[PDB]
């Protein structure tokens, strides 16, 4: 029988503009290109978009934390393109060494440039999280998405600014590097004792394959009940069809318990915002209060 | 007990096997005969598990772990306290998480809904098959497979990682990361969004789909839409567990190194392999 | 007792916390818990039932209040099989025109879903200035086939979802001369015809038929997406 995954039949008529509400029309740009390849799996319209000073500033001080850590990339390669695309994965921009401290003295090559990129991705970051929140404020929306985020920007600031300072020296930072970054993650472990026996990893861990589990129940729940319009959510909240109940009936048949067409999206978004919080608190800790992990979790 | 909207949908039919001999409900649990089934593969596993306790000598559930049998044995069969109840426990595992499955199924069939529910979970089931059955079979041994323990368990991923290095290293392995982050990514975008427009600021009236689409084009400029996000949480989730097993059933069987050493046939391609400078120069 | 230790601590009573939350949030739907006799049942469970919440529906349609006392609002042709309570419940006629079963149906409201501005979210594309065909089989003339291998129709037009720029029903003409609405979920565009494999050809007269030929309200959708599943376990018996 027909699954639902890809589009059968693919319809497009006049560009969507958008709800109006109080968003500020002069900030949108035009309507892109329809794409029928995406319209396979899901909306082919591209844009419009809205480009207002937090944007602005985001993809531009965005673009100088790029372009900071390409430069530097370019000066490991030496300048030569083709040792460039070789090594791309080995280069990195580590912070400065131990002996700088907290200190913003550190001459360009010995971690002031990774102080200058770690500036321009502060800035981004944190002016893209206003964009959410003014975005979903224009159209009277909850603030959700916002703090949803904050989640991911707990870690964030963990990893990278938060601990670093509690620990007295930029040097306990990620590095910027694609392989770099990865030993820097299987470092942070060793030290600290094995991160498999600190609560908050493991809590984390149950988080994200549980974000892998519900995603998975309730998109396949959702597609099994698209043919009663199920994916309509809002006013299947606002006026339950038989969607909504065929999909409560299978998993309370199932498990014994079942959600709601909106309470389900509850579950969902708190099972993800806990991998990062969780996460942010178990980083903090470690080395912090607890120097080994395993030995600390021998006692309790 | 039921939901005041249950009863017009208790009706018969539906079932695989039996017809109406187990076409009944426990409270709001749906039995059929695969509820049997699993029933008696969990209470068998279960028994096993509390008689491995037994002859380890610790009722604490945080010490107890069934390890499988010694490398030494291959893939025959083991005595039940030299790695037999592992054997045993795994095909209660198996027989209990196929049986769930087609279980799921007859409901599915009862409901007039689409199968797309046991056919995400048997990938999970994939997965658990890749790592006691598949690949310990491909190495030789049912000792490679993974002990049934809380933290025993934990140390067997640690102690399989390190055998090749940094599992970091492996690309597959990368690949499904990326599919679990983006998941997460995703649900909690989804979640989000919908509660955003059930629940909109104070004095307002409840949005619409089209504040949702409108949203997301604002911010990022494309939206995927009220369906294609939720076929692209099926995909996002069972993806990441694909190239789970996939990064898996490699190692070991097909590949033995360090996985840092995979990513050397770009490094010290024949042109470039030899310019000066750089890392690897 | 170190600060570990209390985080973990502080954390799992956070996390029970939470869970009650989230579940009670899941009993604005369906409860109270009633008996196999509609009667409230006398264990609910540990978990108490919400207080409630209001939502202000756009388009001046109202506001709802969730809990609140629940009504199914129709009749239900089924009757119980046994004394003791888990026991299937029979149809006491034709399920699939009484809607019982997977020919169920709920009863929403008799109004259309609309979109942002207060326009019919669906609407037919012989009424949607600029919808086309972009890509796939256009099975508009295309002849419909049921389970039977019979032709029971020709698709005559393609209901679309404006807002999502999405086909969600195919008008279809009967040998009769009216149509009737078939899921997009449910049919197979192939080819040379559209197959159905929920329905036999003389079960398509037989779908539920809607009061405007421009609109098609929530209620009009649960009564034709019900019957049209339902097809699946009650024309079984004439699917070759
Ligand atoms: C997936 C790749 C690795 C692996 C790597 C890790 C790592 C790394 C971690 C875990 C963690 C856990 N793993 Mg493990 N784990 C594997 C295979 C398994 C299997 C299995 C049958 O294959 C099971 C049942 C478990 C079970 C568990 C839990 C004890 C715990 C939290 C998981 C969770 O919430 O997931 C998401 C699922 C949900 C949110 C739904 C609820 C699932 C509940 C929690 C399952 C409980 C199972 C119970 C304890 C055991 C069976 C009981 C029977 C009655 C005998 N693992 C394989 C070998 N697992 C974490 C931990 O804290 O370990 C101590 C952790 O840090
Ligand atoms: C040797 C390696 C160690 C280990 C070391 C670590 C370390 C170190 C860390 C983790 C962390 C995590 N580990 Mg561990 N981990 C190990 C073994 C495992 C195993 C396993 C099977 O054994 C599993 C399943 C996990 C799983 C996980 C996750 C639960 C967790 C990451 C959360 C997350 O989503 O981060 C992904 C999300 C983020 C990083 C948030 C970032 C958000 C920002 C704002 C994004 C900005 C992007 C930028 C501006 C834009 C780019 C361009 C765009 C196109 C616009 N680990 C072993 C024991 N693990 C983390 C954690 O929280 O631990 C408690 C962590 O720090
Ligand atoms: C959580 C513990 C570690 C960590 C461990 C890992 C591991 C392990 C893996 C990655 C992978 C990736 N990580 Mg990392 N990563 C961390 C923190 C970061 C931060 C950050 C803002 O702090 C960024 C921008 C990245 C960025 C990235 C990408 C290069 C890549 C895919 C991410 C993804 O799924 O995006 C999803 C979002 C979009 C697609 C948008 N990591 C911390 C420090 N990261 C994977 C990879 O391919 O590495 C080469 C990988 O295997
Ligand atoms: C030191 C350890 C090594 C390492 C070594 C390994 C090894 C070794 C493996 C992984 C595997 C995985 N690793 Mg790694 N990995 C490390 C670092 C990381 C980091 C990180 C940020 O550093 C991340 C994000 C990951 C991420 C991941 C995932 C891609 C994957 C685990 C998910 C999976 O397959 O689930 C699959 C899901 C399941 C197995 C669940 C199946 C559930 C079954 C079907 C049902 C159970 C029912 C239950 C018993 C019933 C209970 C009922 C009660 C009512 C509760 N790794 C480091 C470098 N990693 C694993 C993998 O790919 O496995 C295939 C694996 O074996
Ligand atoms: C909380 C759980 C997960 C999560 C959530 C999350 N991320 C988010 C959000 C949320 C709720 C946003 O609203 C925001 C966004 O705009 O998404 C569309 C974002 C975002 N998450 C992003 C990336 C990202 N998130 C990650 C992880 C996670 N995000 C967690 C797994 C990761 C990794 C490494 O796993 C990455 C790489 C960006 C696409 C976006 C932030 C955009 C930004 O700050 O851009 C500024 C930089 C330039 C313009 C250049
Ligand atoms: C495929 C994508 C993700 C996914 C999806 C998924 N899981 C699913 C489903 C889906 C779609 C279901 O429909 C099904 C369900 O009903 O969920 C509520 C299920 C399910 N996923 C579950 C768990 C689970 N899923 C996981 C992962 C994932 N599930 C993926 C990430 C994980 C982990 C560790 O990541 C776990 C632990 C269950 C809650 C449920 C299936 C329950 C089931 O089969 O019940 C019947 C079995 C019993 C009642 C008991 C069996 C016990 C054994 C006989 C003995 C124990 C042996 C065991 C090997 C001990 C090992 C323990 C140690 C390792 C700690
Ligand atoms: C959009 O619409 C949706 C819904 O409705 C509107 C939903 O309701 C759900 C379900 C989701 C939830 C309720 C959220 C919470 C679930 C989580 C966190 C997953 C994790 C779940 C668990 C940990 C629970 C696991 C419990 C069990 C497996 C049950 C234990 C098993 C038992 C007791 C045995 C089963 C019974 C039998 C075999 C029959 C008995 C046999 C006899 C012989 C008597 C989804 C996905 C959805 O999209
Ligand atoms: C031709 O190529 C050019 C040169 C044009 C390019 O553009 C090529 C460029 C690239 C290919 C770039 C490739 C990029 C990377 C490899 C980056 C990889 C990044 C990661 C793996 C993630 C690392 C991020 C984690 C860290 C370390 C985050 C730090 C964030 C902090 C919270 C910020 C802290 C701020 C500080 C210390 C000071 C600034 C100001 C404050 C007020 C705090
Ligand atoms: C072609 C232009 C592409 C630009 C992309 C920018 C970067 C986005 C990347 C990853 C996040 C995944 C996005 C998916 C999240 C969707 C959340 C959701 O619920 O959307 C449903 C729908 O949009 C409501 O009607
Ligand atoms: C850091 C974790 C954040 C919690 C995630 C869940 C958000 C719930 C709060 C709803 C916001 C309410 N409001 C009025 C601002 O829209
Ligand atoms: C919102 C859903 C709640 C899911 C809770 C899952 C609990 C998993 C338990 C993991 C064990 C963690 N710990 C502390 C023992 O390492
Ligand atoms: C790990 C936490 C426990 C997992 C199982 C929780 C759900 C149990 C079954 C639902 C309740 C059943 N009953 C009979 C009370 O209706
Ligand atoms: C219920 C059918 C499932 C079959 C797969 C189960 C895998 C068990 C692996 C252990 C085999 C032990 N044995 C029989 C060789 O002694
Ligand atoms: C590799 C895992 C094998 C186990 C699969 C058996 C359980 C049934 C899952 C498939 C049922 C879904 N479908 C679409 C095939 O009907
Ligand atoms: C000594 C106390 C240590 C911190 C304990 C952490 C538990 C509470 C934090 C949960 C997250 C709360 N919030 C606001 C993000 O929803
Ligand atoms: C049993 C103690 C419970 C106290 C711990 C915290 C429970 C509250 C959970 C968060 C409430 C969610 N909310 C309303 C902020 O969206
Ligand atoms: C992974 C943690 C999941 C926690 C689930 C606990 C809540 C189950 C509540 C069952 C009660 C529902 N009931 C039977 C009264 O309708
Ligand atoms: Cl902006
Ligand atoms: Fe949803």
């Amino acid at each position: 029988e027909y699954q639902n995954i890809f589009t059968q039949v693919q319809v497009r008529g006049p560009a969507d503009l958008g709800m109006t509400e109080d968003v500020n029309l002069a900030n949108r740009s035009g309507v892109g290109p329809f794409s029928t390849l995406l319209g396979w799996f899901g909306n082919a319209q591209l844009g419009p978009i809205y480009l207002g000073s937090l944007g602005v500033l985001s993809l531009f001080s965005g673009l100088m934390w790029f372009f900071t850590i390409g430069i530097w990339f370019w000066y490991q390669a030496g300048w030569n393109p083709a040792v460039f695309l070789r090594d791309l994965f080995f280069f990195s921009l580590e912070p400065p060494a131990p002996e700088y401290g907290l200190s913003f003295a550190a001459p360009l090559k010995e971690g002031g440039l990774w102080l200058i990129a770690s500036f321009f991705m502060f800035v981004a970051v944190w002016s893209w999280w206003g964009r959410t929140y003014l975005r979903a404020q224009a159209l009277g929306m909850g603030k959700h998405t916002a703090w949803a985020f904050l989640s991911a920007i707990w870690l964030w600031m963990v990893l990278g600014f938060i601990r670093p300072i509690l620990m007295g020296s930029w040097s306990e930072a990620v590095p910027y590097g694609i392989f770099s970054h990865l030993d820097w993650t299987n470092n942070f472990s060793l030290v600290h004792g094995n991160l498999h026996y600190n609560p908050f990893h493991g809590l984390s861990i149950a988080f994200l394959y549980g974000s892998a589990l519900l995603f998975a129940m309730h998109g396949a729940t959702i597609l099994a009940v698209s043919r009663f319009g199920g994916e309509r959510e809002l006013e299947q909240i606002a006026d339950r069809g038989t969607a909504a109940e065929r999909a409560a009936l299978f998993w309370r048949w199932t498990m014994g318990f079942n959600a709601t067409m909106e309470g389900i999206h509850r579950w969902a978004i708190w099972m993800a915002v806990l991998v990062t919080l969780t996460g942010g608190i178990g980083i903090l800790l470690s080395g912090t209060v607890v120097d080994n992990w395993y030995v600390w979790g021998q006692n309790h | 007990a039921l939901l005041s909207f249950e009863r017009k949908y208790r009706v018969p039919g539906g079932t695989l096997v039996g017809g109406n001999l187990f076409d009944f409900w426990v409270g709001p649990f749906y039995v059929g005969f695969f509820g049997v089934a699993t029933f008696f593969f969990a209470a068998l596993g279960i028994i096993l598990i509390a008689w491995s306790a037994v002859l380890q000598g610790t009722w604490n559930p945080q010490l107890i772990s069934v390890y499988p049998p010694a490398l030494e044995y291959g893939l025959g069969g083991a005595p039940l306290a030299k790695g037999g109840l592992w054997q045993i426990i795994t095909i209660c595992a198996t027989g209990a998480f196929v049986s769930w499955a087609l279980r799921e199924v007859e409901i599915c069939r009862k409901l007039g809904i689409g199968y797309h529910i046991p056919f995400a979970f048997a990938f999970a089931i994939l997965a658990y098959l890749t790592l006691v059955l598949f690949r310990p079979v491909m190495m030789g041994a049912w000792g490679y497979a993974f002990p049934y323990g809380i933290w025993t368990h934990l140390d067997w991923v640690s102690n399989t990682g390190y055998t090749y290095g940094n599992f970091h290293y492996n690309p597959a392995h990368m690949i499904a990361i990326t599919f679990f982050f983006t998941n997460a990514l995703a649900l909690a975008l989804h979640g989000a969004l919908v509660l955003s427009a059930a629940n909109p600021e104070k004095g307002k009236e409840m949005r619409t789909p089209d504040h949702e689409d409108t949203f997301f084009r604002d911010l990022v400029g494309y939206s995927i839409g009220t369906l294609g996000i939720h076929r692209l949480g099926l995909l996002l989730s069972l993806s990441a567990v694909f190239f789970s097993a996939l990064c898996m059933i490699i190692t070991g069987t097909i590949w033995f190194d360090q996985w840092v050493d995979w990513w050397q046939w770009w490094v010290k391609l024949p042109w470039w392999a030899n310019i000066p400078g750089g890392i690897n120069g | 007792f170190d600060l570990a230790s209390l985080a973990i601590y502080s954390f799992w009573i956070f996390l029970a916390g939470l869970i009650y939350y989230l579940q009670t949030e899941n009993m604005r739907e369906g409860y109270p818990l009633e008996n196999e006799d509609g009667t409230p049942a006398a264990n609910q469970g540990p978990f108490p039932l919400p207080k409630p919440k209001t939502f202000i529906l756009p388009h001046g349609r109202g506001t709802l209040t969730v809990p609140g006392p629940e009504s199914e609002d129709r009749p239900i042709a089924l009757a119980r099989t046994a004394v003791s309570e888990g026991f299937p419940h029979a149809p006491t006629g034709d399920p699939m025109k009484d809607g019982v079963g997977p020919a169920s149906w709920v009863a929403r409201r008799d109004l259309p879903e609309l979109d942002g501005h207060g326009h019919n979210k669906i609407k037919p594309m012989k009424a949607a200035a600029g919808f086309h065909v972009s890509a796939g089989k256009n099975p508009i003339g295309l002849p419909v086939r049921g389970c039977d291998l019979e032709i029971a129709g020709k698709v005559v037009d393609i209901w679309v979802d404006i807002p999502e720029q999405m086909a969600r029903f195919l008008e279809v003409e009967l040998k009769d001369g009216s149509t009737r609405l078939l899921p997009m979920q449910m049919v197979k565009v192939q080819s040379n015809r559209v197959h159905v494999n929920a329905l036999s050809s003389d079960l398509f007269a037989g779908i539920p038929t809607i009061k405007s030929p421009t609109e098609v309200t929530l209620l009009e959708e649960d009564k034709i997406c019900g019957y049209v599943a339902g097809g699946l376990m009650y024309a079984a018996p004439k699917r070759k």
